[PDB]
């Protein structure tokens, strides 16, 4: 019961992974995906360990654990794409944790996620991810008012909304959450009566 | 091999079957015709199943619609009936359309009533809306929350945005496993 | 082998039996068709038995909700009976809404009520609403209470922050182990 | 083998299937002739199939529209009543050119109602319209969402486009493969 | 070999094979006599054919106009319902006429209604029109929304430039090749 | 009857642990697991002693003897994570024991911990809880009070409030909480009108 | 007929303990499981004297006994946890006894716990119990006004309370009395109208 | 089975393509013939990799990647045109990388296109893409608004519109964005009263 036949006609939905710790690895790019891999090793069956991995929950998952061991670390988002090799956002400015300590948080990291080889920890610049932030936003004509303060930023929209600067609006929000995350800009819509 | 419920609707019966299984109990639905369902459960788990009955109100009952309690069948109407019919009708409508948008699994929708302003000589009040809704999981609730109170805020003659209310969230863990059965 | 209780209906038996349980003790539960149902105990439990049906008012009453007593079937109506009718609507609604909370096992919703303001020549009086909620073990009650809070105020014509009461708290340990049988 | 629903209509037994199939659940719809549908499933995917009727609302229930509570079947009309069957014919009417606009798939259709400004002396307020749609993967709804508000803006007597709310998406990755039988 | 639809209409039918193809699906339609029409797919396509019934929302509901709603077969007439008749014919023959026109496939046309004008004592409103149109692909689309215009201004009592709308495109690459069958 | 194999299909979802006590463990990481695995217990069986484990019920256990025993002892929240080494917040500014002091307490906490091989007790800093508190609730765009005290520190969120920055603060302050724990930093939403 | 197989499936609810006087006794940890051991003593037998043991009970059984031969005795609470060696809370502060009468008091102790094999008899501060009930109430953003008098100290809540409020209050005092107890400390909770 | 006469009697709708990694592709040019394509897949048969080609999906695909990789690279649009040979459109003013760094980036494309043999990547003015934006928007006669900013431009249309004008407006746009792509221009169709 090879699992590549197990999941669905359209086999490049899925990369599936071999782990080092003997469970074999389901990448999904998407819940409706990572939904069809669980429902397929609970309705059939593999003689052998076995988890479907899905990027946002893997990304919390490690979330966690570094919030415990490594409280106060300033980061951003880790980016799965290449499962063998991601790359974990790492606030430039803010942290000043030395060439060793990094190479003891990377594997730390790369003992969570058994499937990963290696895990390539990169120092982004804190103002580049504010200014992208701010461009986009007043590019699509919105509104806003930005709030910088230590450890972050936050960009509000209030007011009266026209339904097409509403649409707009998410889509930027989406995307530059899906690149960079939430942990440093924090957008903050507010459809509210004038 | 014991019995729990019986005489079940069709509803009733999947919707108790699904609670059981959440808990870790398999269950039976047994079609005796115009008798209805009826629910047996191993011996092993029947004390943890009838805590389990009680503790969520179940069988279910029947949904409640404003609309029941004014028919259409009486001889004769009022405005305060009519009225009423015409809301009621409303609300199912407004949960319709909300129930079609992108994520949303489930939602409901509850509208204020007038029963007397013009009855006393008085103007109408601002009407006011609340609602209730489930997401897909991970899905951007924070964001999806001004659809909702844009969309009802132009669908009804005078509402504000001090006087719309959502509540939401997301779904749970999906529970795709059997309980499976006692040791023995 | 004692006779408990005789011609119950399916819902008093599963909860009599639920608190018999509860305390330690085994119950039958004989099907007699339609005669209902019978409990019947063990005798070295009987006494306690006895005991507890009277501790806990068993068996169980029926629901009492307002419309009941204002039905349709009358040849005639009146504003009073016509506007009671559509409030006991409203608080089943309500609760229905309630229960699908996440987190939320059971639910329970009361509104006052208005039955001469003007008939006297009055204006009405402000609307207040209380609210009993049992929640799933483990969950942040103190702040779960401000959902609750907010969606019934815009749930309605007229109410505030200060007229909108909720009482609430969560299920105890699970029964989930048969009592036994008496030693002999 | 299990039976999950039964005596299901038409349109109710394909939605069923389609969510089961999207969740990757193989059904089988049997036709029972005056009956019904009945809707059966592989006991390994039943416990799933369970919970994704519960999660979704299924069976569906049939689509509310404002005239089917003020029939022409009546002995006797009311302004009242003749306004409101004349609005929800109107939102049927413009539901239905909608979903001929190019890349539109589907579309939904609110007005909103005045059941008694002239009842009370008063004059009639402005129209206010809200508006759902669905449009084919891959289009512009950035630029698209002006040309509905355009056509409803002129499509009656007294709108604006500061009371014209058009809330819109597209479709998702379609279902194109089998889900596929259980392993066994 | 699967049912898809049953009870068509001759229609409904054909519309909705013409989806299915559109789509690369294959599909029979049997004549079932007084039974209606049937619709059946490869089993290779049923999981994607069932997709597309739920997206496009078929089989297609009966074309709604106004005057459906207000027939002469009532006992009684009213000056309102009377003056609906009227206007839903109207908009019924302006239609009939835009599809003569040189190059136009299809068009919708729809009027602003007055239901309670002189019944509250006050002066009718301006007449608001809007209508949808499909050209033959290739056609100077341009321009030709100016006949439209100029054609219904002076086609009523009281319209003008600014209070009619219209919203046009062209026909899609047509469909003339067959799905072709699953490879088996 | 491998209590493995009568614990649900996706044996991953529980962490079975073999105590000293001959009592045999299962960890699990959510309230509806925690009954899954009570209810196999009551309704399968197993010829060996056995309980089910619950991260914040077992918080809670240890607090109850800690604060009989330990009575005034300034601390946070354990984190259970890796069920054998178990990493205990200590007040590092409200507490003055001694190192020789803080090794016996880490014994009496193994005692009260039949599977955990050893206690990890760390110290932390008062200021950076509070700060974290604080920092979050604003970049959140909150409205607040702060109630600095002996002893800790409560966060006031009162007045009406849009059903948005609802959503917001729960998220917030759920997330701190399971970080921190309340013993420090207390919350206090109030719902009213203006 | 062991008296384990004859309690409940989950034996872990209940610490079968063996008296001196050869009474075999049950502790239970709550009144439910209290309830459920009476019954099973009632319903089932055993050849042998048996007595259910419950917490508050016993602590009442006590004091009361205690009043009686050591009248004006200033006194918290009795802290059974492990059964064997329970401690007793003495104030400090307010007791003048030495440490031979302590001696014979806790020896009249041991004869009224048949099963206890000793007494940890300690001195409480009575200033750390009245910080702690305060401390803890105005961290909750309780309104209060404190009551100090010879022998004790009561909280007086009065006023119109929001259900929060009210939610929070009782959670403190619950605890605050599940620990100390109320002999020294003294709340009053009075819902009126302003 | 040959994969071209699975596809459509008018096979010159499509054009297959052989990648380099074993996956023969289908390049569409339009989502009707794309969807016509994936059914094939899933209702037919061919045994060997095979994976539908749609210009936007591509052009997509590659952004994101390269977003990751190469944060803040001034892009434009890939023409896809002759699939063997793409070009990109690279800013020439706020690109600033070496002839050696446009190599490797070049590989970098080819390795995210199995069937691409080669990319050309050319370096465009953006004066001229905001020049047509302009010229063109002004040659129908529209109303507008321009915003100049720091890395973009955007043209804002506002007030009630006359039917013929709006179709005019929208024509126009898609015509630029199918060219040049919306990351540097940005319109902005705002129907309003007046």
């Amino acid at each position: 019961a090879e699992l590549d036949s197990l999941l669905g006609q359209e086999k490049e939905r899925f990369q599936v992974l071999p782990g080092r710790d003997k469970m074999l690895y389901v990448a999904a790019q998407n819940e409706r995906d990572t939904l069809w891999a669980r429902q397929v090793l609970a309705r059939g069956d593999y003689d052998k360990n076995a988890r479907v991995i899905n990027e946002n929950e893997e990304n919390k998952r490690i979330s966690i654990w570094l919030d415990t061991y490594y409280p106060q670390l300033a980061y951003y988002r880790i980016h799965f794409d290449e499962p063998r090799k991601p790359v974990f956002w790492l606030s430039r400015q803010r942290n000043t944790m030395s060439k060793k300590e990094l190479e003891v948080l990377s594997q730390k990291l790369r003992a969570l996620m058994p499937y990963a080889d290696s895990v390539n920890i990169t120092l982004m610049d804190d103002v580049t991810a504010a200014g992208q932030a701010e461009a986009g936003l007043k590019q699509q004509a919105l509104p806003y008012s930005r709030r910088n303060h230590k450890g972050g930023v936050t960009f509000v929209i209030q007011g009266a909304l026209d339904d097409v600067e509403i649409l707009r609006a998410r889509q930027f929000v989406d995307s530059y959450y899906r690149t960079w995350g939430g942990r440093y800009v924090q957008f903050a819509i507010e459809l509210k009566d004038d | 091999d014991k019995d729990l419920l019986k005489g079940l609707d069709q509803e009733q019966a999947n919707e108790v079957i699904a609670v059981l299984q959440m808990h870790n109990i398999e269950a039976n639905k047994i079609d005796s015709g115009k008798l209805g369902y009826s629910i047996t459960v191993a011996e092993p788990d029947f004390t943890a199943a009838v805590y389990w009955i009680k503790t969520y109100q179940l069988p279910p009952r029947p949904r409640v619609e404003i609309a029941q309690m004014f028919p259409a069948d009486s001889l004769v109407s009022s405005p305060r009936a009519e009225k009423a019919r015409l809301y009621s009708a409303i609300e199912q409508r407004l949960e319709q359309s909300l129930q079609t948008m992108e994520g949303v699994l489930s939602a409901r929708v509850h509208i204020s009533y007038d029963i007397d302003a013009g009855e006393n000589g008085r103007p109408p009040k601002p009407v006011h809306l609340s609602a209730l809704a489930v997401y897909e999981r991970g899905s951007p609730l924070a964001h999806q929350i001004s659809d909702i109170k844009r969309f009802l805020k132009n669908s009804f003659a005078d509402v504000d945005y001090d006087n719309i209310s959502v509540v939401l969230s997301e779904r749970s863990d999906a529970q795709l496993q059997a309980p499976g059965t006692p040791v023995k």
